[PDB]
């Protein structure tokens, strides 16, 4: 019965045993992903988690962890466009609006 | 008197595909624990301690270990989750490792030859249990206390360890031994009748509820999905379900309508076919992605020079899928630059309809090291020994090697990688082909890499007006006219142009006014003009 | 090479006690 329980993580490609192909050294000893993968799914099944991963170099993460059953929906966020920079521009001057600070100038 | 649960029976296990395999770790690792226990005590044998079960990643190699865990009655079984052992201080892996065997120590010294069995599941045993050999840091002492615990001074008999692994050689060789874990099956990729019998365990319980519509059929999805693993299987179900589900969210429950319509819900053919080519791709499976991006603008036909090669290759490829003494086959294309080398061989790659189809270019490797080209190499070619047909292509070998005219200077160690696995067969019975394509045919042959290949395919350039003519026809541009001036003018000479220039030449032209067009295509062609 | 391991110490704190015994058995006789 218990409710969703949401993690958020940030930069997930700075663990990957993936970035160590190109000339370099730093692989984590890669049993951090490891680790990771066994709790998602494995021998000990879990019904309430929605974990959400972020990253922006996307040609670094493994393979491993983008089979069903796991991390298995991508999607892009491009740059806006002159609707969104309009919209985004109006959202974050609407207090200054409703004081009159803002001139009829602009 | 029963070591087994009084109820059971393997149509209730949920397995389907492994049949055989089930039956052989059956009769040797069960054989002598269901026996009358007088005849074995008269016989003074011992029990097998040990099961290792590896191959191909998400087959169902974790399910069967739980489900002969959760056969027997057996208490509980323990788990360890792979890397849950390793700590900081001295001394404190081999605490982990040891706490486990204690309460089978302890029912052998207080009970004998009466004790209930004792299972220990081990995931992934080539994290830790690596080879014994400089120095590793603690992989030493955990491979030696563990060793030390299943066969030793002291006697257990009442244990039985389980261990899963997809690569089964980077174990430590002591560990494998007569003894210690000793049966070791492997489990692959399922054929048909596994498909049908995993799309019937998975589909079974919403046939239950009449909630699946009677167009539907199972054989027939069972034939088109080939090379998919089981759990690609449960992926296409779960993407039918949710496409069907979606399909009512916008009718009925969106306009907060009454429901009976979206209580008429019922997934259809249509769900599946329709999410067999936009949710899943399989990992051992053609995946018709590549191909609209190798072969930008089609394939015309420009003259005789086309026909040949595909012929050709079209009976290399039926040689191969139809021979018994020649189980590997080569081909080589090779001809001048910008004439079109990997916009044929994907072509013929795609039209021979085999289950594996893979494309290996320099594209994808910007700033590798060495190693790096080796490890992508074999890692591609380690997938088509685990199918029962493929096609591996290998694209601009002159760019792999890092060639340069200069020195002359290349890479050494990927050559050598390339020359040995030129000339590896499959395991038995297993089929391949190879395709390469090259621009420096010589250079190729002074380094000995035309014995490796088995033939070689000949492309050409445009070389007379009338193949120029019948190319612009084709293409589409300038008109009767214009057409008649440049026929009167190129006919009475030779022109030597490749197929992927004209279609520079075509837009650098096509960027002047109206008038002065024509002109400057012919000022162009003449210009970039040259002879064999 | 980047497995770095530790070892480690201990202290404790003490209380006090030897007398009360007399105090305790003397009220109680
Ligand atoms: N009959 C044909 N044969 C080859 N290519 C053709 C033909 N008809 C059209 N094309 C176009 O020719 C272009 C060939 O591009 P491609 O990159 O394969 O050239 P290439 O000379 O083989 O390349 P490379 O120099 O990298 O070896 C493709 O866009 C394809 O659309
Ligand atoms: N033989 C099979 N029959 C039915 N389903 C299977 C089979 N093998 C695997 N699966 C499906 O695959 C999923 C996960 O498999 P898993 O135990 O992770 O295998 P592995 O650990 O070897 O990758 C399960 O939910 C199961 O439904
Ligand atoms: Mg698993
Ligand atoms: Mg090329």
């Amino acid at each position: 019965n218990s409710g969703l329980h949401i993690i958020i993580f940030d930069e997930i490609d700075a663990i990957c045993k993936q970035r160590g192909s190109m000339a370099g050294s730093t692989g984590v000893h890669d049993t951090v992903v490891n680790q990771l993968l066994s709790k998602i799914d494995g021998v000990e099944q879990l019904n309430n988690i929605l974990v959400i991963g972020m990253t922006n170099r996307p040609d670094l993460i493994d393979e491993a962890l983008l089979r069903p059953g796991r991390l298995e929906v991508k999607m892009e966020i491009g740059l806006p466009d002159e609707k969104g920079r309009l919209q985004i521009l109006h959202i974050h001057t609407a207090r200054m609006r409703g004081h009159q600070l803002l001139s009829a100038d602009v | 008197q029963s070591i087994i649960n009084p109820d059971w029976n393997f149509e209730k296990m949920g397995i389907g595909g492994l049949d055989k395999e089930f039956s052989d770790i059956f009769r040797r690792a069960f054989a002598s624990r269901v026996f009358p226990p007088e005849i074995v005590e008269q016989m003074g044998c011992k029990h097998v301690k040990g099961i290792l079960l590896y191959g191909p990643p998400g087959c169902g190699k974790t399910l069967l270990a739980r489900q002969i865990g959760k056969m027997l009655n057996a208490r509980e079984p323990k788990v360890v989750n792979g890397p849950e052992i390793l700590n900081k201080y001295v001394g404190e892996s081999e605490a982990n490792i040891r706490k486990l065997f204690a309460d089978a120590e302890e029912e052998q010294r207080r009970l004998g030859a009466n004790s209930g069995l004792h299972i220990i599941i081990f995931d992934e045993i080539d994290a830790i249990c690596k080879q014994r050999g400089g120095s590793t840091g603690v992989h030493d002492t955990v491979v030696n206390q563990l060793l030390s615990k299943i066969d030793g001074v002291e006697q257990l008999n009442n244990i039985l360890v389980i261990g899963m692994t997809n690569r089964p050689d980077l174990i430590d060789e002591a560990l494998l031994r007569p003894g210690r874990l000793e049966v070791k099956m492997e489990i692959g990729l399922p054929d048909e009748k596994g498909r049908l019998q995993i799309l019937h365990i998975h589909t079974a319980r919403m046939r239950g509820h009449q909630l699946l519509s009677a167009d539907v059929d199972i054989k027939e999805l069972a034939v088109e999905t080939k090379n998919f693993s089981g759990a690609e299987l449960e992926g296409l179900v779960r993407a039918a379900q949710s496409t069907a589900m979606n399909r009512h969210i916008k009718a009925s429950t969106k306009v907060e309508v009454d429901m009976e319509k979206a209580e008429s819900l019922q997934v259809t053919r249509g769900d599946f076919l329709a999410s067999l080519e936009n949710d899943i791709k399989p990992a051992f499976g053609t995946n018709q992605e590549d191909y609209a991006s190798y072969i930008m603008n089609g394939i015309i036909k420009w003259g005789d020079p086309v026909t040949r090669v595909l012929d050709d290759g079209e009976l290399l490829v039926q040689q191969t899928k139809n021979s018994d003494r020649t189980p590997l086959v080569s081909v080589l294309l090779e001809g001048p630059p910008h004439s079109g080398k990997t916009a044929l061989a994907a072509k013929i790659a795609e039209e021979s309809n085999f289950p594996f189809i893979k494309i290996c270019s320099p594209d994808k490797m910007i700033g590798f090291s060495e190693t790096a080209k080796c490890q992508a190499m074999k890692k591609i070619f380690d997938d088509a020994y685990k199918s029962q047909l493929s096609c591996v292509v290998v694209d601009d070998i002159e760019r792999l090697l890092d060639y340069v005219p200069i020195g002359p200077r290349f890479s050494n160690l990927v050559l050598q990688a390339l020359l040995v696995l030129l000339k590896k067969a499959p395991p038995q019975g297993r089929k391949l082909l190879i395709i390469g394509t090259t621009s420096r045919k010589d250079v190729l042959q002074e380094m000995e890499m035309l014995n490796a290949f088995s033939t070689t395919i000949h492309v050409p350039n445009i070389a007379t007006g009338e193949q120029l003519l019948e190319a612009l026809e084709l293409l589409g541009n300038f008109k009767d006219k214009e057409r008649t001036t440049i026929a009167q003018q190129v006919k009475g000479k030779k022109v030597w142009i490749g197929i992927k220039k004209l279609l520079m030449l075509i837009e650098m032209s096509l960027q002047m006014d109206p008038e002065y067009r024509v002109r400057k295509f012919l000022a162009l062609l003449r210009e970039e003009g040259a002879s064999p | 090479s980047i497995s770095k391991q530790a070892l480690s110490e201990i202290e404790t704190r003490h209380s006090e006690i030897i007398k009360l015994e007399n105090s305790i058995r003397e009220l109680h006789d």
